[PDB]
């Protein structure tokens, strides 16, 4: 909690590491090696440990101030001295699996010295972290101060995590990958609850992770809609959230074959103009035609044509229609279709009207599908069963707006009816 | 060249020269394989060629001309020939060298690879993998 006040001054910094490395970080101990009582405390005191030294180290602030950034606080990087203990502790360390975080952020920092030096090790640690499933290790700390451990001690905490995701996203020190992005967005779950209290860091995630995520969207259709729905629960800011996903700038999806013009420079598979196009061919009037003129870039150059598209659009219309079609199969859809993008597209339906409950009203483009939706999902199968969790969820979210209409769908809610006899 | 053919249609510019070389010699016993061609000649080959000539100038036209996308490489193209040929800017070299690695060390047509290796010095192991074909 102390940390949080001020940069760690570096006698501080450096009677932490001194005590690390005579306790070993505090790893060895007897856990169910002896008692199960002594077992859930294991977790939660490793991220404690985890935490703090990196906080210490504050490898954003270092970094920065590597590079260079005007000061107030007095830094342990000023002595080489200070570093030189700091580093045989951590480096021992790297033999050892808890204190992998902290072998990550530090890697970082050697490297960040790299230019001004040399850094043969600092590449193995690196790589011993990434190996040591840091990544999963991470998103388990996150668990264990996800709302349990405790409420406030927790999310401040949990942001010493997300700084170094946040450095870590720059090479491939990691570049953007499902085992990054999947740790992040399991900090930012923290499996919780929805009420409010603090937030996260800015945009340095922003650009490299949540912009990036709904670059792909929805042909990456899980990291987008998680990210949107994890946020609009804990932020207040769900304005700016909400306001994307009615107002989306992006869209990007696979593409349908052929005859749309081309703009050039570079040898360009990236840049291309179009004509008017059809989201979803013939199966009702209500259809997402894209006016001609619009940009689009073909990302991929992989495997296949998958392209950008700079036509804005509203996000819950947008699924709110797609579901729509999976339904019917009449309409023909050039997204495509699939089980896993319905449990988290539901959910953040589900996630969005709740939130937003109070203007509820103008919230809902899926009312009616969704009730059709789960009286014909109903199934016998996991990811389905995953589903159908999420339009309950719904269902209990859109009660509040519209508590008739809810009751009226029970009646003839395929699960509950004992009544026929 | 000099001897029958067309005589080669057009005029007997050093270009069109070597586009007959790569033509008519044996690039082809009966045309093909997996050389990058636009409106039917290997434009990488006739760059490789034309800088094995020792014309580097036309070299770098036709690479100006090319319809083609690593356009970044154009540029270090024309300064190497620009200076004496050991086109050294202070600057980018360093830059086209991590693309060489990421991108085109691991993959690409052949003579592609020759023209960014030499011309960089990109990767200092040396050979060159299909078209080195004699000594």
């Amino acid at each position: 909690l102390y940390y949080a006040y001020f940069e760690m001054a570096p006698s501080d910094l450096l009677v932490l590491t001194k005590m690390f490395k005579e306790q070993g970080f505090g790893s060895r101990q007897t856990n169910r090696l002896v008692d199960e009582t002594m077992d859930p405390f294991v977790d939660r005191i490793g991220y404690f440990s985890a935490l703090i030294l990196v906080e210490g180290m504050d490898i954003e602030s270092l970094h920065k101030c590597a590079l260079d950034d005007r000061r107030e606080l007095h830094q342990f990087a000023q002595d080489g001295l200070i570093c030189q203990d700091m580093d045989c502790l951590m480096l021992t360390f790297g033999d050892i699996p808890h204190h992998a975080p902290v072998l990550l952020a530090w890697a970082l920092l050697r490297h960040t010295l790299n230019p001004e030096e040399t850094s043969s090790v600092v590449r193995k640690i690196g790589g011993t972290a990434i190996q040591l499933n840091v990544f999963q290790y991470l998103t388990r700390l996150l668990q264990s101060l996800a709302s349990g451990g405790n409420d406030c001690t927790t999310s401040t905490a949990c942001m010493c995590v997300y700084g170094l995701l946040s450095f870590v996203l720059t090479s491939l020190t990691l570049g953007n990958q499902q085992d990054i992005i999947d740790t992040a967005c399991e900090v930012l779950a923290d499996p919780s609850l929805p009420e409010l209290f603090w937030g996260t860091e800015p945009t340095s995630g922003l650009g490299i992770i949540l912009d990036s995520v709904c670059g792909m969207f929805p042909h990456l259709l899980s990291p987008l809609l998680q990210l949107l729905r994890a946020l609009v629960s804990g932020k207040s800011t769900a304005k700016k959230v909400y306001s994307f996903l009615d107002k989306m700038s992006f869209y990007n999806e696979l593409y349908k074959h052929k005859p749309h013009d081309v703009i050039s420079h570079e040898d360009g598979t990236l840049w291309r103009r179009q004509t008017p196009k059809l989201l979803y061919p013939l199966g009702g009037q209500t259809n997402l035609r894209i006016p001609q003129g619009t940009v689009g870039q073909v990302m991929l150059d992989d495997r296949a044509y998958l392209v950008r598209w700079e036509y804005s659009y509203s996000s819950w219309t947008l699924f709110t229609c797609e579901i729509e079609m999976l339904l019917h199969v009449v309409s023909t859809a050039d997204v495509i279709q699939h089980c896993q993008r319905v449990k988290p597209i539901i959910d953040l339906v589900h996630k969005v009207i709740s939130t937003d409950l109070s203007i509820a009203d103008c919230l809902l483009p899926i009312t009616s599908r969704i009730y059709m939706l789960l009286q014909r999902l109903t199934t016998v199968i996991s990811p389905p069963v995953d589903v159908i969790a999420s339009c309950v969820n719904c269902l209990t979210v859109l009660a509040a707006r519209n508590p008739a209409k809810v009751w009226t769908d029970l009646r003839h809610t395929g699960f509950l009816p004992f009544v026929a006899h | 060249v000099f001897g029958n053919l067309h005589q080669l249609g057009g005029v007997p510019g050093t270009y069109q020269l070597v586009r007959s070389f790569l033509n008519i010699k044996l690039p082809a016993p009966l045309p093909g394989l997996q050389d990058g061609e636009v409106e039917g000649h290997p434009v990488w080959a006739l760059i490789y060629y034309c800088m094995r000539c020792g014309d580097l100038l036309a070299a770098s036209q036709v690479v100006n001309r090319a319809q083609h996308q690593l356009g970044e490489f154009k540029t270090w193209f024309q300064e190497y020939m620009n200076s004496k040929d050991r086109r050294l800017s202070p600057a980018t070299e360093n830059k086209l060298r991590l693309h060489y690695r990421r991108a085109l060390r691991n993959n690409t047509d052949p003579y592609k690879r020759a023209v960014y290796c030499i011309i960089g010095r990109c990767d200092v192991t040396d050979n060159q993998s299909e078209v080195a074909d004699k000594t």
